[PDB]
């Protein structure tokens, strides 16, 4: 879930300015462009901040996005909605930067999406832009910059 | 003709009309498909039923 | 002077094949009233779902390339596009405007998801396609990623039309 | 080594002529340049004006910023410098670009690629096709008219 579903007990202080965007729930990328493509797939699971892949049905259903990639991967999860069940995908021909789910690294690393849709160390999709941050045991995120796919 | 290009006041009364048809399909039938077959459905939400399934 | 006029009524049939709107004038009016299975035509320009931040190229081409994959050519006039595939695809023709004789591309750089031009009716949904040498969609060593979203659809002798959304180059 | 040159010309400029005028140094952008196109920015690590750019990293101190490079390295390329804030204008190689780029010191319709400096060079990995004969601005100084569009597969 990206908006943590349990409230908080306390009101937060807001007075710092610094070292506040890394959250789980943060949607989107540090650096937007006006001029990228956005598309929006019925979700299978939960594949917020993961890489997707397109999956047929029996074809009674349409395409759904599902957490995956390898050589069958079509884009980023950036955002989701609960409400719809719809995933926010940018296509792996457009280049995304910004925070994702990496496997529980260092500035530099070349990384590519696994089977689970995500980021390992090494065809190579991204290069890390940071160090593995710790939001939960098994949850680490990291800032990366995809450019598509090449050998 | 040749680039089935139209006004948009046409062009908006072709899609009303077409949209409205839809509409109705989705009220009696409960699926979303541009298919004869009825394959390729849309994924809808739950609670969100017609008079038929 | 009749067999004339029969053969020219052959000649423009062929022609009139490889077009993508061509004009004719009918005695009756197709009733098409169910708004199901209506898009499936050889005049359906554009794809399936289409996004404002799309590129777009206006090319002079050669020959017919209309829904197939072209690649440019280089010959003294401007270069053109070919209908091809192969390692030398540059884009896939979407739009043509047969007046000017104009082909609007999109590049291989940006996704499309629509309707192209198989090389015949063996294609069936999640499976890898190619553009071949003449620029149409068979079944699977391919540079790009193409996935088959539906079946093959027969409109003419040899139109074979099929749902496939492109997302650039494998590795 | 400046997109505009440091020393000032001598004489004034004839513009009667309409002809063979943009075969220059200074010619910014792109020939045909889209309105949806994407277009970022980085702070420069050296000249990489023309060129094919990387990403290169530091201490960990600054930002990254873009040097010049190619093979299996390359971000984007560089169109244009803002010289006062030291500022790369970046098209991502995502995004297909046609335009003069600086050229290795080649017929129309040959295959290019970047090499480690960033400069292109008849052929691998990378999509670009040189649209015309190399034009030579400077002894060392070659451009050349070519179409990226994405990379390659290998």
């Amino acid at each position: 879930m990206k908006n943590p579903q349990q409230d908080s007990g306390l009101l937060s202080n807001s007075i710092d300015f610094r070292d506040q965007n890394l959250i789980f729930s943060n949607s989107g990328g540090v650096c937007t462009s006006s001029k990228d493509k956005i598309e929006n797939y019925p979700a299978k699971g939960y594949p917020y901040k993961r890489g997707v892949k397109l999956s047929f049905g029996d074809g009674t259903t349409e395409l759904e996005v599902e957490a995956g990639g390898g050589d069958d991967l079509y884009g980023v999860c950036s955002d989701i909605d609960e409400f719809s069940g719809m995933a926010t995908v940018i296509p792996i021909t457009n280049n995304f930067t910004g925070y994702l789910t990496l496997k529980k690294v260092n500035p530099g690393d070349k990384l590519n999406f696994n089977q689970h849709g995500e980021l390992e160390k090494v065809s190579v999709n991204a290069i890390a832009l940071s160090k593995a941050h710790k939001l939960t045991e098994d949850l680490f995120i990291v800032l990366a910059s995809v450019f598509g796919n090449r050998a | 003709i040749n680039n089935n290009l139209l006004p948009f006041a046409q062009a908006y009364k072709l899609a009303s009309s077409e949209i409205i048809k839809l509409i109705n399909h989705f009220v009696l039938t409960g699926t979303v498909s541009i298919q004869k077959d009825g394959k390729n459905q849309k994924r809808l939400l739950p609670n969100m039923y017609g008079l038929l399934n | 002077t009749t067999q004339l006029v029969k053969e020219y009524q052959e000649k423009r049939s062929k022609l009139e094949k490889f077009m993508k709107n061509p004009q004719h004038d009918a005695s009756l009016l197709s009733n098409s009233n169910e708004f199901r299975d209506k898009n499936v035509e050889f005049f359906a320009s554009g794809g399936t779902r289409t996004s404002k931040f799309d590129k777009l190229e206006n090319h002079p081409f050669l020959g017919y390339p209309y829904k197939r994959g072209v690649k440019r050519v280089i010959q003294h006039y401007e270069p053109h596009v070919e209908a091809g595939g192969g390692e030398d695809l540059y884009g896939i023709c979407i739009d043509i405007d047969e007046f000017s004789k104009t082909a609007t591309i999109v590049p291989i750089t940006n996704n499309f998801e629509g309707y192209l031009v198989a090389k015949d009716s063996t294609v069936k949904v999640k499976d890898k396609l190619i553009f071949n040498k003449d620029g149409a969609l068979e079944k699977v060593k391919a540079t790009i990623n193409a996935t088959a979203l539906t079946d093959a659809k027969q409109i003419s002798n040899e139109v074979y039309l099929v749902k496939v959304a492109v997302f650039g180059n494998k590795a």
